[PDB]
């Protein structure tokens, strides 16, 4: 069984970090919709941090896996 | 085959055959005389009717002497 | 060839000719029927067989009557 | 058993002889085609009109028969 | 009256329905109609192609194939200007459709009637009668 | 806000008027009779919406409401599964001895002796045994109870009359608009996320907190009405952390994220449970789990009111390149405003997905006590192989309606289906050669093997004694498989399916599952598959492709989808329609599947089923006797059919019998059917016609002129009889064959 | 970019050109090939295909025929071979006579005299080319074997 | 015996129904109704529908009983 950690800053840091990298990144792919202070909407930001859970929690699983916590 | 499935459908096979013969290189070289066409309505009647007969001759004296020779009773 | 013909119980509906794929048939003045035309049959050797100008027939006993006969490329329908 | 497969023979030779009589009788003409006379024994059709002539000729008649001797004689 | 053979041709990627060796030492058939635009049709033998809007060129191997292109552009885009030609491989072009420059549903002076029984069909006469003789069976 | 719900309100009255009006939905047919054709043409052509209306918008509603009667039918038809299972049925004495006791849920009246086929079942019962699976379901539901199957019987009683009210609401109350049909993002969205991903959700909760308990405490050895109600898992969560510990810390492990505590119970064992032979739930607990994460977050790719999202018509026409023409363009148009290219597709992945249920059900066996109940892997096995070939050919049936109808020219123009009909003739010719290369050399394989074996010539035939045509490719996959757990799934224990390899799983001494291995019978049967689909795909894409047009017919498509014929000129143009590619190649897809079928119930019996003698032999049923004799047509016909038909002709007296009655009336209506098959219309009419004499000269005529049934419909009664009398020998065949000795 | 184009420029004709049927590989293989090579004798392009077939027809019927497991296995795979080549050299010859109407010239295949000129070619070439073989098969061991004799 | 006995009948169901479909050629081909009027020949076409009808309620009376106790039995 693959080794996963209770709840520390550091998986709070992986989340927070993934998080931001799908804002940045959904403020620049997203073709239907000031950096960030135009067009940005509700669901864009939904969008974004949906994925920056899905993308958070596979990096959580697999540093988990490897070790790098 | 020849008593269930009808004209037609062999004629559209034979079309795409004819094709294939006169596109393919190396073969091409070599040409019917006479035109391939499915087999007639008639025909093919009379085709399904030999073969169902013949496979029920064959099959029948096969058995009836092959049950009774093995037997012999 | 094919060989059709068309019989003096004609009504000269035109749905034969419509009918027909090949341009077998056509229509000349006939005065036996009300319509004043009858079909006409000048070129069965283009007649594939098909007998859907039978079918458009609105007479008892189709006037146009198809009988099948001797096969040619044409009357084969092979485009080959 | 006996009497059972004799009535099974009659149906067969009844059967085989309705499908044979019908085309030997039907043979000339009918209804669906009047002047089947002038197209012969064995012609495929007279096509799809009149709402369809498959197996129309006296030849089809024999051919259907021929299963039906099969299956008397089997 | 003759086929102009530069007429040019619809838009067609091509298919593998097309015409084969026979069309080329038998037989070709060719339809050309007038368009007034530039507008996709389905072909006979295949997918769709395009015709150009003025007078179209078409080589099919069939009669058929070039009545049923005939009746497609008749139905659907109207067209009534189509003419249909038999070119044989020696070079001959024979004009077949419409013969006599009107359609044949529509009755022309000058159309002799082919085939025409005088008689209906139950007069015909049964096949022992015309046996072992030349006699023909319509009477 | 472009995606909207738009209904009108009462569009159709609620009125008995046209039920008294039989072909009211029609022009032609809403005259009245003449002939008893139009009778035919009436069945014929009902649910041929289509060819009713013009609009799409009434046709879609149609077919809503048409789906909600449908599923009306299925929850009855559950509701009916489960009430007979709660009423007549030996659930509760099989759920105590799962291994003894066979399934049974119908019993029989007795009323013309025909009382007999309430057979010695087990658990102090009597009744007729049933191969559903549905025992083995309620088991792995957690059932443990027939007063809770009275309960998912009024369930499904419930959901019967919402889904028939929701179709006559849907239909005459609020029917919606066309634009709310013709929204495939949003309805992708929802049916991924919603219906599937929720589906899975909520099937992997039930399982995690009732399954899974109650599974525990029947293997751990409880007795059923000792084990704790569903509920009570629910709430004592001490009682939950008892079997499973990781309970103890709730749902904190899943938000942090700390999902390796949750291993007690969503496992990645793989493999069988040794107590059950059937799958480790905590394994389809955590499956289901893993399928509902992706199907939801599946159901977000598409755009719907939210910018965020793909529109599906610019996936497709990015999608081109310099082979393809203009690509994929178009093809949207055609799957939002054509019902038969959806139908097309969905019946031939519905039919893929049986298929692929039935090998996978078989080989990994996902219910507790199916493994070892041998009529049961038979018949669902079977029957998903039925239910998957027949849906694969009405892909190729609405393909063919779709091409005839549906399709234009002028909005397909150089895309992908303007260059697939643009080179048919290729297609179609490069098929018809591999068939005729693969019916050679599968099938002559055997005529080989049969006339090697008749002369003498042991040493000359493909057999594992002689020249050997090892399944190579096949062998080593199954090596791959048997060696990936700790090697290429290194987190599974065991293996996907025994089958691969590895072990012998036994239950009740009888084998569970047990390594399939692949010899020179193994090669000439899949070649013979490989063939029997090739040629059916032929069939089934030569009247998809030629459908519209030929060389033979340049105007198919203004004849239709179905007609007979154009006529006896051409030669003859008999049975140039889709339809009667369709038609054709049914019987081709019955033969297919009737070879996949017997492959399964040949190899199944020789070489994986039987009972584990002392010392871990296992005696199968037929003993070993694939290898050697599945090579020949001779072996087919003697050790399957001859050898195994044993069991339906000596089923008189028994409660098999009605299984001997079925066999014979198949073998009856089978041949009844070659009547339809071999004949035509013009016979019948004339034979007709003297009947008609007889009948005017009693004055008793009919006013509704009787006919001879159409050309296409005596093809289609003749495959239909074909197909029913086929399925129903096989039916009976296999049905009294496993249940005697298995 | 398209790489499928209408076969000889000309849109109605049966045929579609391709990267399969039209790129200058297929163009390159079919001109070198005997039956299409240009400047060639109908006898030698005969030869030149018979040696071919005749070549590779003595292995199967080596090895897997009735006789393979005899040591007269190449002997009966030689005969068998030959017997192969006088039966289709009888199909040669009349689809020839049938096929062909008598024409003085022989520079083509598709002429009575160039085909009775190929049809000789290809009788010689092949039973030289099942000789060819033979002879081969004879002498080194390893082509007796199926390539197992390394083994 | 047995396979002498087989042999002979479907040379006998062979004959019988060649017969039938000779006569069906015969009235196709040979048959004048104007040399055969009011004949036997001619009286049994006149009643050909009575002798097809019949042959038809013969048959299905015999096959439906035949089958109806042979299933009955079963
Ligand atoms: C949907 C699946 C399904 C299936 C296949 C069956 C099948 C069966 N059930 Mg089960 N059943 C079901 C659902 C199902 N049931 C449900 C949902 C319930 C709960 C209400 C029951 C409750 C139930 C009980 C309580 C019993 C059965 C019994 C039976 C058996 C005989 C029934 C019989 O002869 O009725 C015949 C009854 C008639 C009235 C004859 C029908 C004749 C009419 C004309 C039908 C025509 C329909 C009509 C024409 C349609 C058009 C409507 C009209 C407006 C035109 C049979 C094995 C019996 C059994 O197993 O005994 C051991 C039994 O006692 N069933
Ligand atoms: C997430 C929402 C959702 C869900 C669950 C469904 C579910 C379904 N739709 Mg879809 N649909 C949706 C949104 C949804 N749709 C939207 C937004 C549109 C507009 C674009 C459509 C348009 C649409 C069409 C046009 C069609 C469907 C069809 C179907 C049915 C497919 C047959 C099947 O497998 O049913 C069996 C599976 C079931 C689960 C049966 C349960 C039935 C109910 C309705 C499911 C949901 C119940 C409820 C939400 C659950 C509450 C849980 C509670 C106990 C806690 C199925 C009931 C087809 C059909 O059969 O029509 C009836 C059909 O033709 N739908
Ligand atoms: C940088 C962080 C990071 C790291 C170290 C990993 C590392 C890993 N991931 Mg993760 N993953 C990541 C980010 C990361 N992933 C992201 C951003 C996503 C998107 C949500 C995923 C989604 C993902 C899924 C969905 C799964 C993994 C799995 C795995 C493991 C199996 C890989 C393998 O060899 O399978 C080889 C697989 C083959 C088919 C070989 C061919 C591996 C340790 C798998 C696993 O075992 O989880 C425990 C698994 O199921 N990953
Ligand atoms: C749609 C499906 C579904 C539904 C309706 C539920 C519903 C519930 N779950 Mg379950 N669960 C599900 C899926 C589902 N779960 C899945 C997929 C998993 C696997 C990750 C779990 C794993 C799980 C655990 C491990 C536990 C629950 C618990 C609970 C209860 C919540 C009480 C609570 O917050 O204590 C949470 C306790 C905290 C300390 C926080 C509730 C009855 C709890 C319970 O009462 O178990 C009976 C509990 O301990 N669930
Ligand atoms: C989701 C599945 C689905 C759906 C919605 C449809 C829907 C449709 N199909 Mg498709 N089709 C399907 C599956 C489907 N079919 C499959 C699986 C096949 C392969 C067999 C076909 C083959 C097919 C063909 C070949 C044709 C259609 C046609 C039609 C249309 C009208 C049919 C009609 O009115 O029949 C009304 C219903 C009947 C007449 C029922 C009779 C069918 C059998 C004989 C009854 C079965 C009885 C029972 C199962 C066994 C007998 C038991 C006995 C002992 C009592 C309609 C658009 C036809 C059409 O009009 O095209 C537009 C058409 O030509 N389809
Ligand atoms: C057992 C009966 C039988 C047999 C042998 C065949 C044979 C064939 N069918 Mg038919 N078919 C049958 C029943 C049968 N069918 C029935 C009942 C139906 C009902 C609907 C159909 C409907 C049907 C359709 C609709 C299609 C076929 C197709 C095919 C061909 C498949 C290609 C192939 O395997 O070539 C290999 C040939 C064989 C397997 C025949 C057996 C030959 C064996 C191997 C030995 C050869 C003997 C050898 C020549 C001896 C020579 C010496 C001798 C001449 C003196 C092949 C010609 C397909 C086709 O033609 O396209 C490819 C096709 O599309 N069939
Ligand atoms: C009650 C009505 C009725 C009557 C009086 C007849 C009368 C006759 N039929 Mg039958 N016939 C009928 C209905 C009827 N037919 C129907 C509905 C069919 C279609 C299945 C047929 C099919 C049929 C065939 C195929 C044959 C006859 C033959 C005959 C003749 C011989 C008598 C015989 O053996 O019957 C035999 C009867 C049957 C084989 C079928 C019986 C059909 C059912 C039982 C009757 C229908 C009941 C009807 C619905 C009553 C509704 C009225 C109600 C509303 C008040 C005789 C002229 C035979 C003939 O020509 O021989 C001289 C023959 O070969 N008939
Ligand atoms: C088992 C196979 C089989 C069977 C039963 C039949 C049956 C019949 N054939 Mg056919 N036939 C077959 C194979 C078969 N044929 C084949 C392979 C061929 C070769 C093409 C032919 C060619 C052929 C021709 C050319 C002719 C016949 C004729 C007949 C009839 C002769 C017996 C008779 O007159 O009354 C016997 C009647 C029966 C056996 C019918 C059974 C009664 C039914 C089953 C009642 C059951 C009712 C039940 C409730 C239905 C449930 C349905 C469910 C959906 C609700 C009968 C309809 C002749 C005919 O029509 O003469 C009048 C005729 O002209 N047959
Ligand atoms: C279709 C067709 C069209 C027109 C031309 C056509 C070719 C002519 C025609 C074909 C017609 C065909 C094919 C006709 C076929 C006709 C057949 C097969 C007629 C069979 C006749 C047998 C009889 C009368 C047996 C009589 C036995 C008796 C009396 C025994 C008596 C007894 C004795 C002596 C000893 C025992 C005691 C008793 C029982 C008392
Ligand atoms: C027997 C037969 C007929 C005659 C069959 C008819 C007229 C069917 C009439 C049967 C009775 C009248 C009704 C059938 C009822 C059955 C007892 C069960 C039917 C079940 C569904 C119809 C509901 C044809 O018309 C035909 C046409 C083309 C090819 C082959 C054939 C063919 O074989
Ligand atoms: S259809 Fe019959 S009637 Fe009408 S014109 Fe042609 S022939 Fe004369
Ligand atoms: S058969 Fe077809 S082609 Fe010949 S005439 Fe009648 S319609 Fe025209
Ligand atoms: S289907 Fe019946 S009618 Fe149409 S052609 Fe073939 S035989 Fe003649």
């Amino acid at each position: 069984v693959p080794q996963t950690v209770a709840w520390s800053a550091k998986t709070g840091a992986v989340m927070v970090l993934s998080n931001i990298l799908c804002i940045v990144a959904g403020r620049y792919v997203i073709q239907v919709k000031s950096g960030s202070f135009a067009g940005f909407g509700l669901p864009e930001l939904l969008a974004s941090t949906s994925l920056g859970h899905i993308v958070g929690s596979g990096a959580i699983l697999g540093l988990s896996y490897v070790g790098v916590l | 085959m020849f008593l269930i499935s009808w004209r037609g459908y062999w004629q559209e096979l034979i079309e795409t055959l004819v094709w294939a013969h006169e596109r393919t290189p190396l073969a091409n070289l070599v040409r019917w005389k006479d035109k391939p066409v499915a087999l007639s309505i008639v025909q093919a009647r009379l085709v399904g009717l030999i073969h169902f007969t013949a496979g029920y001759i064959f099959t029948y004296a096969a058995f009836v002497i092959a049950s009774t020779t093995g037997k012999f009773g | 060839s094919h060989s059709v013909k068309v019989y003096d119980t004609c009504i000269g509906c035109t749905q034969c000719v419509r009918a027909c794929p090949c341009d077998v048939l056509e229509m000349v003045s006939w005065d036996g029927c009300k319509a004043g035309q009858i079909a006409s049959a000048p070129r069965t050797e283009d007649c594939i067989g098909c007998k859907r100008c039978e079918t458009a027939c609105p007479t008892d006993f189709l006037s146009v009557r198809v009988y099948l006969g001797g096969e040619t490329t044409r009357s084969m329908g092979l485009a080959y | 058993g006996d009497f059972l497969i004799h009535h099974a023979i009659a149906l067969a030779l009844h059967t085989t002889t309705l499908i044979l009589v019908k085309g030997a009788l039907d043979a000339r003409g009918s209804k669906l085609m009047p002047d089947k006379k002038d197209f012969g024994y064995a012609f495929p059709c007279d096509g799809p009109g009149r709402g369809g002539t498959c197996d129309i000729s006296a030849w089809d008649a024999f051919y259907l028969s021929m299963f039906w001797m099969l299956n008397t004689i089997g | 009256e003759t086929l102009n053979l530069q007429i040019p041709s619809p838009t067609f990627e091509g298919s593998t329905g097309g015409w084969l060796r026979a069309a080329e030492v038998e037989e070709k058939y060719a339809i050309t109609w007038t368009s007034p635009k530039e507008q996709v049709f389905e072909m006979p033998t295949g997918g769709a192609a395009i015709m150009r809007q003025g007078e179209n060129l078409l080589y099919l191997a069939r009669k058929e194939q070039c009545l049923a292109l005939a009746t497609q552009v008749k139905n659907s885009f109207k067209i009534t200007d189509y003419k249909v030609y038999r070119i044989f491989p020696s070079g001959e072009v024979q004009y077949l459709h419409p013969k006599d420059g009107v359609f044949p549903e529509k009755v022309n002076a000058g159309r002799v009637g082919v085939g025409n029984v005088s008689h209906s069909i139950g007069k015909n006469l049964n096949p022992a009668q015309i046996k072992f003789t030349s006699k023909s069976f319509n009477g | 806000k472009k995606v909207s719900i738009t209904v009108d309100r009462d569009p159709v009255a609620t009125s008995f008027e046209k039920w008294a009006q039989p072909g009211h939905f029609s022009r032609t047919l809403a005259k009245g009779p003449k002939t008893t054709t139009w009778i035919w043409n009436l069945h014929a052509d009902v649910h041929d919406f289509d060819s009713h209306t013009n609009s799409l918008e009434d046709i879609s509603r149609k077919i809503f409401s048409a789906h909600f009667g449908q599923l009306s039918i299925i929850f009855l038809w559950l509701s009916g599964m489960y009430f007979h299972g709660a009423r007549f049925s030996n659930y509760s004495a099989w759920l105590s001895n799962p291994t003894a006791v066979k399934p049974s849920a119908q019993v029989v009246w007795p009323i013309v002796g025909q009382e007999v086929l309430n057979g010695d079942v087990g658990g102090g019962f009597q009744g007729v045994q049933v191969t559903s699976g549905f025992f083995q379901i309620w088991r792995s539901s957690g059932i443990t109870s027939e007063v809770e199957l009275y309960w998912c019987a009024l369930a499904g009683l419930i959901m019967s009359g919402l889904m028939i009210f929701a179709g006559w609401f849907h239909y005459h109350k609020a029917a919606p608009k066309l634009e709310w049909f013709q929204n495939a993002e949003s309805m992708l969205n929802h049916h991924l996320s919603g219906l599937l991903g929720l589906g899975c959700l909520s099937w992997a909760g039930h399982q995690i907190h009732v399954s899974l308990p109650v599974n525990k405490l029947l293997d751990a050895g409880v007795a059923p009405q000792e084990i704790p109600l569903p509920h009570e898992f629910l709430v004592n969560r001490d009682l939950m952390a008892q079997l499973y510990p990781s309970f103890s810390k709730g749902l904190v492990p899943f938000f942090t994220l700390n999902w390796s505590e949750y291993s007690d119970f969503l496992t990645f064992k793989g493999g069988l449970n040794p107590v059950t032979g059937g799958l480790w739930l905590s394994d389809t607990a955590h499956h289901h789990l893993a399928l509902a994460v992706l199907f939801i977050v599946a159901g977000h790719m598409y755009r719907t009111n939210w910018g965020i999202g793909h529109s599906m018509k610019e996936i497709l026409e990015a999608h081109k390149g310099p082979f393809t023409g203009e690509g994929h363009k178009g093809l949207y148009e055609i799957l939002t405003t054509s019902w038969h290219a959806q139908l097309a597709i969905n019946l031939a992945m519905l039919g893929s997905v049986s298929i692929i249920v039935a090998h996978h059900m078989y080989a990994m066996p996902p219910y507790p006590y199916i493994a070892t109940d041998y009529p049961t892997q038979l018949s669902i096995f079977t029957h998903h192989m039925w239910i998957g070939g027949f849906c694969v050919c009405g892909g190729a049936a609405h393909a063919g309606i779709f091409m005839v109808r549906d399709y234009n020219p002028a909005q397909n123009y150089n895309n992908l289906l303007d260059r697939v009909i643009r080179h048919r003739d290729a297609i179609i010719s490069h098929l018809n050669w591999i068939c005729i290369f693969l019916g050679f050399h599968s099938f002559g394989l055997y005529i080989h093997n049969d006339t090697m074996r008749a002369l003498g010539r042991t040493q000359d035939m493909f057999s594992d004694t002689a020249i050997q045509l090892k399944p190579v490719f096949a062998q080593w996959v199954q090596s791959i498989h048997t060696l990936a757990p700790g090697n290429t799934t290194p987190n599974a224990l065991a293996t996907a399916s025994y089958a691969f390899g590895g072990d012998v799983v036994a239950v009740g001494n009888k084998v569970a599952m047990m390594p399939i291995s692949l010899g020179t019978a193994d090669f000439m049967v899949h070649h013979i598959h490989a063939f029997t689909i090739h040629v059916t795909v032929l069939i089934l894409l030569k009247g998809v492709l030629f459908s519209r047009n030929s060389r033979l017919i340049p105007d198919k498509a203004n004849l239709g989808f179905r007609f007979p014929c154009d006529g006896p000129g051409r030669g003859g143009t008999c049975q140039s329609s889709a339809w009667d590619s369709v038609f054709l190649g049914l019987f081709w897809m019955y033969n297919c599947i009737s070879v996949v079928i017997f492959h399964f119930s040949w190899k199944m019996q020789s070489d994986v089923w039987g009972t584990v003698q002392s010392d871990g032999t296992v005696t199968h049923i037929t003993g070993g006797n694939f290898a050697q004799s599945a090579i020949t047509i001779n072996g087919w016909l003697r050790d399957f059919l001859w050898a195994q038909a044993s069991q339906v002709i000596q089923s008189y007296g028994s409660a098999l019998s009605a299984y001997g009655l079925i066999f014979l009336g198949a073998h009856f209506i089978w041949a009844f059917s070659l009547m339809f098959l071999f004949s035509g219309r013009g016979y019948w009419q004339e034979l007709i016609e003297s009947i008609v004499w007889a009948h005017n000269k009693l004055n008793v005529a009919p006013a509704i002129q009787p006919r001879a049934l159409s050309i296409t419909q005596g093809r289609a009664v003749g495959l239909a009889h074909y197909l029913l009398g086929g399925i129903g020998t096989t039916w009976a065949f296999f049905l009294a064959r496993i249940i005697s000795v298995g | 970019s398209q790489f499928i184009k209408p076969y000889n420029d000309d849109p109605f004709v049966g045929n579609l050109a391709t990267p399969v049927s039209t790129s200058s590989f297929t163009k390159s293989l079919l001109s070198n090939l005997p039956a299409y090579r240009a400047g060639l004798s109908p006898l030698l392009r005969g030869v030149e295909i018979g040696l071919t077939h005749g070549y590779f027809l003595v292995g199967p019927f080596y090895k897997l025929g009735p006789l393979r497991n005899s040591d007269v296995a190449l002997l009966s795979g030689f005969f068998s071979a030959l017997g192969l080549i006088v039966i289709l050299v009888a199909c040669l010859t009349i689809y020839g006579v049938v096929s062909f109407e008598e024409t003085e010239a022989k520079d083509q295949l598709q002429t009575a005299k160039g085909w009775r000129q190929f049809t000789s070619g290809w009788l010689v070439g092949s039973v030289g080319g099942a000789s060819f073989a033979y002879i081969l098969i004879s002498n080194i061991p390893f082509l007796q074997t199926a390539g197992m004799s390394m083994l | 015996q047995s396979a002498l006995y087989t042999h002979h009948q479907y040379i006998a169901g062979f004959l019988m129904v060649g017969a039938f479909a000779h006569g069906a050629i015969f009235f196709v081909r040979d048959y004048d109704p104007e040399q055969n009027k009011n004949n036997v020949l001619a009286r049994i076409l006149d009643h050909k529908e009575a002798i097809i009808s019949h042959l038809s309620w013969v048959s299905l009376f015999l096959g439906f009983h035949t089958l109806g106790i042979y299933v009955h039995n079963d």
